[PDB]
């Protein structure tokens, strides 16, 4: 079948050039479009522009054009999205996608999306805190706080414990550093007999925590 | 005894494809075959004595497709030839367009051209040029005075154009099918000219 | 450029009853030749890349259950669900198909309309731990409410908070069609021992009068 597939996850400084990739298959790649599309944390979709890469031929977006360029490599199979000095304004995910087979037909197949970071901040582990229950059902939590950058992945009990669990998307803090919590609600019986663990793991830092949340 | 065939060539309008090549046969026949660059070939043209095969039903299947064809040849280990890669969708020429209506709108002219019908079918619809090429297809004029005084030109993303004209001078009318985004055949051939008075 | 309108901005849904869905266009996407309106819409599920559904205004791509239907002509255009169900949630965009540049609508949120329960409130004091490091953070939690309108306001020694805090909501869930909300109060340890009575106040459609949870500090 046809898939797209994009390039991972970009952390840059302002001021830095990136190219983002993005890798076609399961069809002739050469007469159908390929289509640059962004949106922004909680935003809609903008259209950024476009490339025939049996041609190279690009139309832009009035408000992309001079900001990116859109090229291809038509040998193997992929196009491409480049800055040469990105804003902190440039974070946002990016999607690829190929037009359909009909003139006018939308864009029929997407990528699974490049996220792009553009901050200042330096990669920086999780401190993770315990949300404590006190005095039917009780609720209690881990606090991941002050990290850079996204992602966290959070589970309890090793992953067995997924029912009534809530964890929440993070917020982008003040001083340019990430926090989440992740809460589950329980039976208040059982607070005194079972034992939670949060499973806090940040790659981009190498930080594994396992923290005990017990009645203090 | 047996010629390899040689200047294996298509020739295509509008997606009807024509296979060409040399030469013409004596006490010989051929063999065509098409597949899809990564798919399995299949014949088409068989034990014939032409020099030149039909391929539009094959290609209209999927235009933006790359195909690539052979040709065999048998006296009346077999000899064959590659032709070139063809991808109907960026290579096949525009036909010729038809002036549709000019009409004198106040101090303006509307001109209108054909949306011409192609051989490419969907269920019980024959598609046009906009159905296959959307926003791809542009037109160009040529409008010129009974005195010409070198001939101006407009373009259009759709099938009209609106131009601005002088009282009473009668003008003369000619359009051209554009794909800019191609590398080759961007251009058709121009229309048959339309004449204000004729 | 064509702008495209999309109205409602959000459309609550009961399973298994109709949904209708307008975009308006600032330009005519009507071509004369073939008389084809070239709109198209598409669904983004929360998490995922959006999908294609209708292209020219009402012909669906292979694959699209027969319950999605487009209609309209020119400028005003509309997309129909028969019947909706938990999966199609989501963003639904319209596109200007047209012409250059390409435009897309703002989006209409497809939510799952389920009678209104009111959140359960829970406040959560700094963990000790935290306090050693020179920062306060106070968590309450509002859990399993809908619709999604919520209002958390913090207050310290019985004095409203402002630009100290920030909230995270959840995405609906699948099974019993709720929200959940997370804020997060931050002070330094300094400010945070200047004061007594910490108090999370929720107000929400399903309460007649707001809900207070708090704690004294040291107790």
């Amino acid at each position: 079948e046809v898939q797209l597939v994009q390039s991972g996850a970009e952390v840059k400084k302002p001021g830095e050039s990136l190219r983002i990739s993005c890798k076609g298959s399961g069809y002739t790649f050469i007469p159908y479009w390929i289509e640059w599309v962004r949106q922004m944390p909680g935003k809609g979709l903008e259209w950024m522009g476009d490339i025939l890469p049996g041609s190279g031929f690009t139309t832009y977006s009035p408000s992309f054009q001079g900001h990116v360029t859109i090229s291809a490599d038509k040998s193997i199979s992929t196009a491409y999205l480049q800055w040469s000095s990105l804003k902190a304004s440039d974070t946002a995910m990016y999607y690829c996608a190929r037009s359909g087979y009909y003139g006018n037909s939308g864009f029929a197949y997407w990528g699974q999306g490049t996220l792009v970071t553009v901050s200042s901040a330096s990669t920086k582990g999780p401190s993770v805190f315990p949300l404590a229950p006190s005095s039917g059902t009780a609720a209690l939590g881990c606090l991941v706080k002050d990290y850079f950058p996204e992602p966290v992945t959070v589970s309890w009990n090793s992953g067995a414990l997924t029912s009534g669990v809530h964890t929440f998307p993070a917020v982008l803090q003040s001083s340019g550093l990430y926090s989440l919590s992740s809460v589950v609600t329980v039976p208040s019986s059982s607070l005194g007999t079972q034992t939670y663990i949060c499973n806090v793991n940040h790659k981009p830092s190498n930080t594994k925590v396992d923290k005990k949340v017990e009645p203090k | 005894n047996t010629v390899a065939a040689y200047n294996l060539t298509w020739k295509s309008t509008n997606f009807k494809t024509i296979l060409e090549w040399e030469p013409k046969p004596v006490n010989q026949v051929y063999t065509v075959q098409i597949s899809t660059k990564s798919g399995d070939w299949k014949s088409k043209c068989f034990y014939t004595t032409d020099t030149e095969c039909d391929l539009t039903d094959e290609i209209v299947k999927d235009v933006k497709q790359t195909y690539l064809a052979r040709v065999f040849s048998y006296p009346a280990e077999p000899l064959y030839e590659n032709s070139p890669e063809f991808t109907p969708y960026l290579e096949t020429n525009l036909g010729q367009p038809t002036i549709q209506s000019f009409e004198q709108v106040g101090t303006k002219v509307n001109v209108t051209v054909e949306d011409e019908r192609t051989l490419v079918r969907r269920n019980n619809t024959f598609l046009s040029l906009r159905d296959v090429f959307g926003k791809d297809l542009i037109y160009t004029l040529y409008y010129w005075k009974s005195s010409s005084s070198g001939k101006k030109t407009a373009k259009t993303n759709t099938n009209e154009f609106l131009i601005d004209v002088d009282k009473g001078e009668n003008y003369c009318f000619s359009v051209q099918a554009v794909i800019p985004s191609r590398t080759v055949n961007r251009k058709s051939t121009d229309s048959p000219v339309e004449c204000m008075g004729q | 450029d064509i702008v495209m309108t999309q109205t409602p901005l959000s459309l609550p849904v009961t399973p298994g009853e109709p949904a209708s869905i307008s975009c308006k266009s600032s330009q005519s996407l009507l071509s004369s030749g073939n008389q084809k309106n070239y709109l198209t819409w598409y669904l983004q599920k929360p998490g995922q890349s959006p999908q294609l559904l209708i292209y020219w205004a009402s012909t669906r791509e292979s694959g699209v259950p027969d319950r999605f239907s487009g209609s309209g002509s020119g400028t005003d255009f509309t997309l129909k669900i028969s019947r909706v169900e938990a999966e199609d949630v989501g963003v639904y965009y319209c596109q200007n198909d047209y012409t250059y540049p390409l435009t897309f609508g703002q989006g209409t949120k497809l939510e799952i309309k389920r009678t209104v329960a009111a959140p359960s409130v829970f406040i959560f004091p700094p963990s000790d731990e935290q306090l050693k490091s020179g920062t306060a953070s106070v968590v309450c939690l509002l859990n399993n409410f809908y619709p999604r309108e919520a209002k958390v306001q913090w207050k310290v020694d019985n004095a409203l908070q402002s630009g100290n805090s920030q909230e995270s909501v959840t995405e609906q869930d699948s099974k019993d069609s709720t929200y959940s909300l997370s804020s997060t109060l931050t002070l330094s340890k300094a400010d945070y021992e200047k004061h007594k009575v910490y108090a999370c106040e929720v107000t929400h459609q399903g309460l007649s009068s707001p809900v207070t949870k708090s704690f004294n500090r040291g107790e």
